[PDB]
């Protein structure tokens, strides 16, 4: 089947046939050009007529050109051979090292798992973070979101968690870069070259890169999250593996949808957006699961438009997360890092009897004095300090310290500072706030307490200031 | 349902016999203009992006095709169009002249001349629209590239191939900074190492017209105009003129970017191309989101800033840096507009408004100024000396007759008056080396505060004439050796005994 | 662009953009009657139910519609510019308001000898002397030189009375001079 482009508006272009209409989600070829132009069937508005979505540049279309049906949605390689290289929307390698060769091809838009396929299996992923393994741990197997605005630290953050978790991993890893910087994304691939985890003589490599970036059309970055989503479905079905899916940024997937919502003739809902906004992520998201057959650790990093937590795009994916992270700037300008807000990250796993009751008693005692101190503050700006009671001024000096205490050097920030990179256990972050609920430390100033390790190295710093 | 081309003016073409001589392939009528764009009834072999010309000398861009008609967006004024014109098509994308022989001009966004010294010479064209370059031929930044002012260049460290932003209020001190920029590349560019060349592109989007001239006489007072271009479209320009000035800009450096060359390119500034981009948008009924802005404001910034990269040695190694200029409105770091761009650039500059009523200029905040990827990109001289004055400078911000006080208030304010410039003033990198190790290694620490300004003054003005030999081996050897340091010990506490308190 | 020829109605809607495109391209090159003979036979031959189907049905095609109307158009009688009107009736999709655009034609035609009838609403037919004494004083009234067409309509809710209307005129002595008997309750 050959069709005529009629019309064509921004990135999206329409076709009419003449005989044989396609049916939706397949990929159509656009015959004339140097190079590849495909594009993706979207509506069928009659007189046999089609609207598609195009995957690149719409720059040069003459009514009339030529367009060639394809057969089948988009295919992409997928395999073990897919392993240490780089691959864009529709497949091709963007890596100047040769074609991908595979034996077999996947389709993108695939289903979810039914219902009799779910696992209800929980864990603990310890990481060696102090504020995350303490207020709101990481389960094995369940999604992770990363709140934040605009310079917080959503990126220092994934790079740590991938220096840690990643690299001790005994399976395989799937990087998706959905919208950022291109010249992070050539660090990310000249860092794993250099630490090992991508090798370009023989096949021993543990990562795959998927790649579609802020200078991509808005037709190719809201279709390459479902792209580094099918080649981690083979290493979970056809496999039987445990996988890791990083996925940054994942707004833009929800952003470039509302680019390409008013050209296809639509009436928009709240304060801009499609009208289809939680009824297409509830269809990607529900494909990130892990199934009774292998586990999808998904590691995602959301972006809060203006800061604004109730704006739609980021108050409907809280439906779908299993722990939180919710970064805050108000806590970045003091020089607390990571600025992870302690009063906000949620967790599911937390429970007495999965964690236990010695890890979930001093959990809930440092959420407790640092309430208190927030009902204060209207109280200490304007009478000042010397207003307050006596026992009232012990809630005050305590929290000063637990609020310095969730601050840690990270290891990636090493090129910031220059102060060593520093992981804690589990089991030493329960004795570091133990030891300070209790008033074991109420003869060191705060200052002691900024920017270390375990407890051991905030009594080794105080003997300095003396 | 009523037709755009279902008029009876083109209705009558087709009921009264299909009329021979009129071409309805390669140009076409104008049936309605007045909101901007244009209703172009013809044209059926036009393409997408493709400029056009109308019968009154202006050219046109093809946006949006449609079975009827095609809408065309109009560069310059649209009183000169008519109903009923005819519009001619050229056969090309949107591009502009570009090469070697712009350095010197003075041009509008379009690419010709408004400085009356007739046409331009140029030999090639390449397109605005082009993508950026992908993962593969760029490679991380390793040169850099000197400001001459002595708070940029030691707390904030710029390198070839990396975005910086500028942002502040009105009249903080925004374009003096890359004024400054330009001046200070006097000393690269007349010299006979080429590696270390570098040209420099001004756009001025939505200024006014008589600040410009204003400008390009101050570049020519300090023979700066014989290695710059710039691109104008003033805030008397049509609202296109100030959409498409920026992509023209930056298309001019990839020139020198793709052919071994560097490049700097200066937006002033990305706030109101952006105002100029909300005009075309509900001008053709689109929904507006937040602050009415459209949907693909994202689109509009990192398209373009996406480009200033650096290519690897296997591509020629040129670069091209970008600085771009936001304004925030009484100190709103967390609009819509200025978070769009910081999530783009490699760092930030702030200029505070009330810094720059105390007399401290240039009024840049130090706490919240962060240069990222440009770190690993500075000169060891500089590194050895301005890593120490980051951290007397940290611990000036915490304390704000006690013990371990008034030691750092002491040396914390003879720091930030060190750190003042006069404008139009660019130092050389070697210089600066000297003021900031005298300020550092604990010299000045027993004066006034006040007779401090007088001191910088007074040091530099001998030690450039009777110790000019001895100075060039810091520039030539690029850091500060066990003999040079030794060296310098003396040349500053026999400077003290004779400078008069 | 070229001028057109303004019609004496210049009627408005989708079927009004049609009636006149072919009134400014007839009353060129003096076709206009030729046109109306051939307008009032089209009507005949679109109403049949081998024709009347698959013109409003969509399921056909666009342009398998047109070659099964340009050979129907073209073997009977027509080879004018209104072969080309049909021509574009079914490429614009516009095919199904074609009596909207014929019925249209014959008002817009109607007015170069026409006299836009009257309205006559009292009661049961009269004798002829008066039918012929209203005929021959409106002939007075249009000063135009064109023979008058009038329509009776019968309405018994008039009391004794009748209305007149010439064109856009509408003088009136009917039970509305009861209704003016307010004059001795509001004074
Ligand atoms: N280093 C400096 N020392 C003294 N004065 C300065 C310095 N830098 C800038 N100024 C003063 O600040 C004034 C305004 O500077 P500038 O033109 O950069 O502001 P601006 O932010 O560009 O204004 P706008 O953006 O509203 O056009 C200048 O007239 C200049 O006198
Ligand atoms: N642990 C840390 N130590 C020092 N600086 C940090 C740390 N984490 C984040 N930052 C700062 O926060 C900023 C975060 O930017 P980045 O993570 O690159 O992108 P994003 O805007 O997506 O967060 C960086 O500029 C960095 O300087
Ligand atoms: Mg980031
Ligand atoms: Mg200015």
């Amino acid at each position: 089947a050959t069709g005529r482009i009629v019309a064509v508006i921004g990135a999206v272009v329409d076709v009419q046939f003449d005989e044989g209409l396609p049916p939706i989600l397949n990929a159509l070829e656009v015959q004339g050009r140097e190079t590849r132009l495909v594009l993706e069937v979207a509506q069928h508005l009659g007189e046999s007529t089609v609207r598609t979505i195009a995957m690149d540049g719409t720059e040069g279309l003459v009514r009339g050109q030529k367009v060639l049906d394809s057969g089948a949605p988009i295919k992409i390689p997928v395999g073990p051979e897919t392993l240490g290289r780089i691959m864009n929307v529709i497949g091709e390698p963007i890596d100047e090292r040769g074609p991908i060769k595979t034996k077999q091809f996947a389709a993108i838009h695939a289903e979810a798992p039914e219902f009799m396929e779910m696992s209800v299996e929980q864990e603990i992923l310890v990481t060696g973070i102090k504020v995350v393994d303490l207020l709101a741990p990481y389960a094995k197997g369940g999604k992770i979101g990363l709140f934040g605005g605009a310079g917080v630290g959503k990126t220092v953050l994934i790079m740590e968690l991938i220096n840690n978790v990643a690299k001790a991993h005994g399976g395989y890893s799937v990087f998706a870069g959905v919208g950022e910087r291109t010249r992070e994304g050539n660090d990310l691939y000249h860092e794993m070259i250099e630490s090992g985890v991508i090798n370009l003589k023989d096949a021993t490599s543990k990562v795959a890169l998927v790649y579609g970036q802020m200078n991509e059309p808005p037709g190719a970055r809201a279709r390459v999250a479902l792209t580094g989503l099918t080649v981690a479905e083979y290493f979970r079905d056809q496999e039987g593996q445990d996988v890791l899916l990083f996925i940054d940024n994942i707004f833009r997937f929800t952003q470039a949808g509302s680019e390409v919502s008013a050209l296809l003739g639509r009436i928009p809902s709240a304060v801009g957006y499609q009208p289809t906004l939680a009824t297409d992520m509830g269809t990607m998201q529900e494909r990130i699961t892990t199934t009774k057959k292998g586990s999808i650790t998904s590691v995602q990093a959301i972006y809060v438009p203006a800061d604004d937590l109730t704006d739609p795009a980021p108050a409907t994916t809280f439906a779908h997360l299993d722990a939180t992270t919710v970064l805050s700037r108000a806590i970045a300008e003091l020089g607390i890092y990571p600025a992870v807000d302690p009063l906000d990250s949620t967790s599911r796993i937390m429970d007495p009897n999965i964690v236990g009751s010695e890890h979930y008693d001093v959990a809930r005692g440092v959420q407790k004095i640092l309430q208190d101190y927030k009902s204060l503050q209207d109280i200490i700006a304007i009478l000042g300090m010397d207003e307050l009671s006596e026992e009232d001024k012990l809630t005050v000096s305590r929290a000063r310290k637990i609020q310095r205490f969730l601050s840690q050097p990270f290891q990636v920030a090493e090129v910031f500072t220059g102060h060593l990179g520093k992981l804690v256990p589990l089991k030493e972050t329960i004795k570091g706030f133990q030891q300070i609920l209790a008033g074991e430390y109420d003869h060191l100033p705060e200052q002691a307490f900024y920017m270390v390790g375990p407890i051991e190295e905030a009594v080794a710093k105080a003997d300095k200031l003396a | 349902k009523t037709g755009t081309a279902e008029v009876s003016s083109i209705l009558e073409e087709r009921i009264l016999g299909a009329d021979t001589s009129v071409d309805l392939e390669e140009t076409g009528r104008v049936l309605s203009i007045g909101d901007g764009i244009a209703r172009v009834h013809g044209l059926r072999n036009v393409q997408a992006e493709e400029m056009v010309e109308f019968s009154s000398g202006l050219k046109g861009m093809s946006l949006n095709l449609e079975p009827d008609n095609v809408g065309v967006v109009v560069f310059g004024n649209d009183k000169l169009i008519k109903e009923g014109d005819i519009v001619k098509r050229t056969g090309a994308i949107v591009d502009v002249p570009v090469g070697e022989e712009l350095l010197g001009r003075v041009v509008d966004a379009l690419g010709n001349a408004i400085d009356g010294k007739g046409p331009i010479g140029s030999k090639t064209r390449r397109r605005v629209g082009l993508k950026a370059p992908g993962i593969i031929p760029r490679i991380s930044v390793r040169e850099p590239m000197q400001t001459g002012i002595k708070a940029v260049d030691s707390l904030v460290p710029i390198g070839r191939g990396q975005r910086e932003l500028i942002i502040g209020d009105r009249q903080t001190g925004k374009t003096s900074i890359a004024i400054d920029t330009i001046i200070n590349q006097k000393r690269f560019n007349d010299g006979t190492d080429e590696k270390k060349k570098l040209y420099c592109i001004y756009v001025a989007i939505g200024q006014k017209r008589s600040t410009v001239a204003q400008l390009v006489k101050r570049l020519t007072d300090a023979d700066a105009m014989k290695y710059t271009i710039v691109v104008s479209a003033t805030a008397s320009d049509a609202a296109p003129l100030q959409y498409l000035a920026p992509y023209s800009g930056c298309s001019m450096g990839e020139y020198f970017r793709d052919n071994g060359k560097h490049a700097l390119i200066i937006y002033d500034d990305l706030s109101k191309q952006a105002v100029a981009y909300r005009q075309m948008s509900l001008l053709l009924r689109r929904p507006p989101g937040r602050e009415a802005y459209p949907g693909d404001v994202f689109y509009l910034h990192s398209r373009l800033l996406e480009r200033a990269a650096k290519m690897n040695d296997a591509f020629g190694g040129g670069s091209l840096t970008a600085l771009p200029v936001i304004e925030t409105q009484a100190g709103d770091v967390s609009a819509y507009i200025p978070t769009n761009v910081i999530s783009i650039t490699d760092g930030q500059i702030f200029l505070e408004t009330e810094l720059f009523y105390k007399g401290i200029r240039p009024a840049i905040n130090v706490g919240l100024s962060v240069s990222r990827v440009g770190s690993a990109a500075q000169t060891r001289a500089m590194k050895q000396v301005a890593g120490t004055m980051k951290l007397e400078l940290a611990q000036y911000r915490e304390v704000a007759l006690d013990a371990a006080t008034q030691q750092l208030l002491s040396r914390g304010v003879r720091l930030t008056e060190l750190l003042k410039q006069g404008q139009y003033a660019p130092m050389a990198i070697e210089e600066q080396v000297a003021v900031i190790y005298a300020g550092v290694r604990g010299y000045l620490d027993k004066l006034e505060p006040s007779k401090i300004t007088k001191f910088e003054n007074a040091f530099l003005s001998h030690v450039i004439s009777q110790h000019q030999a001895l100075l060039g081996k810091i520039r030539a050897d690029g850091k500060i050796s066990e003999e040079t340091d030794a060296k310098l010990k003396e040349i500053v506490t026999n400077f003290l005994a004779g400078f008069e308190a | 662009f070229a001028k057109l020829v303004r019609p004496p109605v210049q009627i408005y809607g989708i079927e009004g953009r049609y009636a006149t495109a072919l009134y400014s391209a007839a009353s060129k090159q003096n076709k206009l009657e030729q046109v109306e003979k051939e307008l009032l036979r089209v009507a005949q031959i679109l109403k049949e139910p081998k024709v009347a189907a698959s013109i409003m049905n969509p399921y056909v095609k666009r342009s398998v519609k047109v070659k099964s109307l340009s050979d129907m158009t073209a073997k009977e009688k027509f080879s004018p510019l209104t072969s080309n009107l049909i021509n574009l009736l079914a490429e614009n999709g516009r095919l199904s308001s074609t009596p909207g655009v014929i019925s249209a034609f014959s008002t817009m035609m109607s007015v170069h000898r026409g006299e836009v009838p009257c309205s006559v609403t009292t009661a049961s037919p009269l004798d002829e002397a008066t039918l012929t004494e209203l005929k021959t004083v409106l002939k007075s009234f249009l000063s135009k030189g064109q023979i008058l067409k009038l329509e009776v309509k019968v309405d018994p809710s008039i009391m004794g009375g009748m209305i007149v209307r010439i064109g856009e005129k509408y003088v009136d002595m009917s039970a509305k001079t009861k209704i003016q008997k307010l004059s001795r309750a509001m004074r």
